[PDB]
């Protein structure tokens, strides 16, 4: 309407954890 | 390891007595295409069976498992873990080839593939018959931990994190993980650059993910009141600095460039974030932020009809049937039909699940409020819909009412509520305006049927 | 103790926590240096 | 053990509450749905077939809870419109709208004797409402940050609450006093099912752990991992030998009691699975979701 939907608007990035693949002998 | 492959595939269609071919086929095909990997060793299982009935060694049987851990073949890489564990047992008298050890690693695989199946009660068995054997090891040591992060932060789950450091300091992986528990208190925030600064040693060094956390860290800070006072500027140039950095020592990184777009566009550059964003794009898809990132461009140059797609894409993925801040994210300037009532249909979805959130309830007040000046100003519309505008009003009424009440806000205190107040009381007036024509319609779409009725009686 | 050295020797890793942030194309960061210059061009 | 009935598009929007009648007040017979649609859709399962008996409205908002009484052929309906609306089934008509204003309402349960009327509370409060009056006789004030799942007792002697965010209140209802105050989970607990017998309690938070509790002692009999994503919704199995478990992955993994295991999974639903319920021996299986699509489960 008068002013848009509030938001706390931000350009987040995130992480990959550590993966632990199974290992290989 | 290109000459490595020109002479495997020097080899593979020969035979001069091929039998370990596959194996060292395999041997660098784990770093490539797995399905090449699973192949060699398809062929090199039967390769042990024809010159004896010989059983193949576990540690082929545990790394095929291992392939099919990362593929769909969750169950046979199970059965391959087992029947590795057998063949250990059938190696009864090869401690020089340690096949305890061997086990130990096979256990391991197993364990996190009952974590895979979320056995974490078998996977918390196989961890600790390993731990209480061989304490020594780390990754047993922090995958249950791990486990109990899953459950929360506080738990034993830190403990084990911290004892992990505690029996080797120098792990970067635990000590990694150390910092990203606090990742969970955003509140320790400034406080990172101390537990992310106790392996800044320059052994462990460089270290690209830690690094990035430092910069992730330091671009939370970002969207406050500050930026006017130079503050975030000098954190969006800091940040910057951290990104040149790892840009200058890695230009192959996606998630710094993600990092570079998400600052530049906090510096009001979205235009230029699209095509950064576009690159990680294309260099993989499979990054749930630059999902996000690109539809809040989209919305700034209010591209919804390429923006909520993308949206409902990034939940695709199979983690939370109501992520909330994708749905803040989604309904911004939503202002078309479906913008309104299905933006209504989204809210309560996210509500069903989050009915704690104040920012929540203001917004289905906000796009009850929308969708009641959308129905009674220039409508001339239906009597059901009139009935529901008011309905749909008064509950507006009482959640302007109730979020008022309520002290704590999203750091900006919500009384604006009252001059909503004031609008639904002029709604009301406006109400008992229209409702009136409601009426007026209802009447005169009678003494039209009145006027087909006298006609038909004349046909 | 041996167990240690004994398995880490052995296995191998093919997947570690950096080269998941390098991606698994060639997307170098000339063009993204250069738009980094280029917004600077603006300053 | 498989699918019988499958209801394609039962509903417009997702279901997210089931209500399935258990006793002989032609309430086996049929089958009460709540969803986003504002759609009471009272399913008459009649002939070993699903037809629609009633379509009842006026929930102005998504229904987040339904129930049928034990002892009465009438049910419930609750939503975020705080109107909980009681209705009767034998003329699909609305008793009346119980008015939980202005927010503070939450899932409600229908009393063993169909007398009290449960629900929670954005305070933490557990408001108690008499079916015949709508008013709020009482409430169970356990402070805590929200209130999000509660069962009565079968038997009708306790009551225990789930919160937002992992606290369990043991309650006697014959004196509405809080009894042990269990701390098991710390992700949000959205079902909990007092056992037939209510010896037992099941827990189905965030962590897809189905930590079963002992009622009579008030301790932990036993910790189940389940699904991958967040379970949802439980039932027991009737002879108090079975529970079922509702999940946010497509997917519903049946489960022992005793032995912990997951004697079946259904995967039917393409999408999230939300209510389940089972027969009145527990051989049909009913069960919603967001597919919109009612699966009918016999488990012999």
């Amino acid at each position: 309407e008068r002013s848009g939907v509030v938001c706390r608007v931000k350009y987040c990035n995130s992480l990959p954890d550590i993966p632990f693949d199974p290992k290989f002998i | 390891r290109d000459i490595a492959k020109g002479h495997l595939k020097k080899v593979t269609e020969q035979y001069p007595d091929d039998v370990e071919a596959w194996i060292e086929l395999a041997q660098i095909l784990e770093q490539t295409d797995i399905q090449g990997a699973l192949s060699a060793y398809g062929t090199a299982t039967r390769i042990l069976q024809e010159k004896v009935q010989a059983d193949v060694p576990p540690e082929i049987l545990n790394n095929v498992g291992a392939l099919h851990f990362r593929l769909g073949n969750l169950g046979e890489a199970k059965k391959y873990f087992l029947a590795s564990l057998d063949r250990a047992k059938a190696e009864a008298e090869h401690d020089e080839h340690y096949y305890n050890a061997i086990s130990v690693t096979t256990s391991y695989n197993l364990a996190r593939l009952y974590e895979a199946m979320c056995e974490f009660h078998e996977a918390e068995k196989l961890y600790k018959n390993i731990l209480r054997e061989h304490p020594n090891y780390v990754d047993c040591y922090l995958r249950l931990g791990a486990m109990a992060r899953d459950k929360g932060n506080f738990y034993e789950a830190s403990d084990w994190f911290k004892e992990a450091l505690q029996i080797n300091q120098d792990h970067p992986d635990a000590w990694s993980l150390i910092g990203n528990l606090h990742l969970a208190k955003q509140e320790w925030g400034p406080g990172q650059k101390k537990f992310e600064r106790i392996l800044k040693q320059p052994s462990t060094q460089s270290d690209t993910y830690s690094m990035l956390a430092l910069g992730n860290v330091w671009l939370q800070t970002l969207h406050q009141p500050t930026r006017d006072r130079e503050k975030e500027k000098r954190h969006q140039d800091r940040a910057l600095a951290i990104y040149k950095q790892v840009l200058r020592n890695d230009a192959k990184n996606l998630y710094a460039a993600n990092g570079i777009g998400a600052v530049l566009a906090h510096k009001g550059y979205f235009r230029e974030a699209r095509d950064v964003f576009a690159q990680v794009r294309e260099a993989t898809a499979d990054i749930s932020d630059v999902w996000l990132n690109l539809a809040h461009i989209y919305v700034e140059q209010k591209q919804y009809i390429s923006a909520v797609q993308m949206y409902e894409n990034c939940l695709r993925k199979f983690y939370k049937h109501q992520n909330t801040e994708v749905v803040l994210y989604l309904a911004r300037a939503l202002f078309k039909c479906g913008k309104l009532q299905e933006c209504k249909q989204t809210l309560l979805k996210a509500r069903h699940v989050a009915p704690s959130d104040t920012v929540l309830m203001f917004n289905v007040a906000l796009v009850l409020q929308r969708l009641a000046t959308s129905v009674l100003k220039d409508e001339k519309s239906n009597l059901k819909e009139v009935l529901n505008a008011v309905k749909e009003l008064e509950l507006a009424h009482r959640y302007f009412s109730y979020l008022s009440k309520v002290g704590d806000k999203m750091r900006f205190d919500l009384a604006l509520a009252a001059t909503e107040a004031r609008q639904c009381s002029d709604l009301l007036s406006q109400a008992q305006y229209h409702v009136a024509r409601a009426r007026k319609q209802d009447e005169e779409e009678r003494e039209l049927r009145a006027k087909q009725e006298q006609e038909k009686e004349l046909l | 103790v041996d167990v240690t050295r004994d398995i880490v020797s052995r296995e191998r890793v093919w997947r570690t926590r950096t080269t998941i942030l390098q991606s698994t194309g060639k997307n170098f960061s000339k063009n993204i240096f250069a738009i980094l210059q280029s917004v600077k061009a603006r300053e | 053990y498989g699918i019988l009935f499958k209801q394609e598009q039962a509903h417009d929007d997702a279901i997210w509450s089931v209500a399935w009648g258990t006793n002989k007040k032609e309430n086996s017979e049929t089958v009460v749905t709540g969803s986003l649609d504002d759609l009471v859709k009272v399913w008459k399962w009649r002939d070993e077939r699903l037809d629609l008996q009633w379509s009842l409205e006026g929930h102005q908002l998504g229904v987040v809870s339904v129930d049928i009484s034990h002892t009465l052929p009438i049910a419930a309906s609750s939503s975020l419109d705080a109107h909980i609306r009681l209705w009767d089934l034998e003329n699909g008509k609305q008793i009346k709208s119980i008015d939980a204003g202005p927010v503070d309402a939450w899932t409600l349960a229908f009393s063993p004797d169909s007398q009290y009327l449960a629900t929670g509370t954005h305070v933490g409060k557990v408001n108690i409402f008499g079916v015949e009056s709508g008013k709020k006789e009482y409430s169970l004030d356990t402070r805590g940050k929200f209130i999000l799942s509660i069962a009565y007792s079968p038997d009708g002697k306790y009551l225990a609450s789930g919160a937002i965010d992992g606290i369990i209140n043991i309650f006697d209802i014959a004196t509405g006093k809080l009894l042990h105050t269990l701390e098991g989970h710390a992700m949000p607990i959205r079902s909990l099912t007092f056992s037939p017998d209510s010896q037992l309690l099941v827990t189905a938070s965030d962590d897809g752990y189905i930590k079963i509790y002992d009622v009579q002692h008030a301790n932990l009999a036993g910790t189940l991992s389940g699904h991958a994503s967040w379970v949802l919704n439980v039932a027991f199995c009737p002879d108090d030998t079975h529970f079922v478990s509702s999940s946010s992955d497509k997917s519903v993994k049946v489960w022992d009691v005793g032995t912990r295991t997951c004697v079946h999974t259904f995967f039917d639903h393409q999408d999230q699975v939300w209510g389940v319920k089972y027969n009145g021996n527990g051989s049909k299986i009913v069960s919603v979701g967001d597919d919109q699509e009612i699966h009918i489960y016999d488990c012999p």
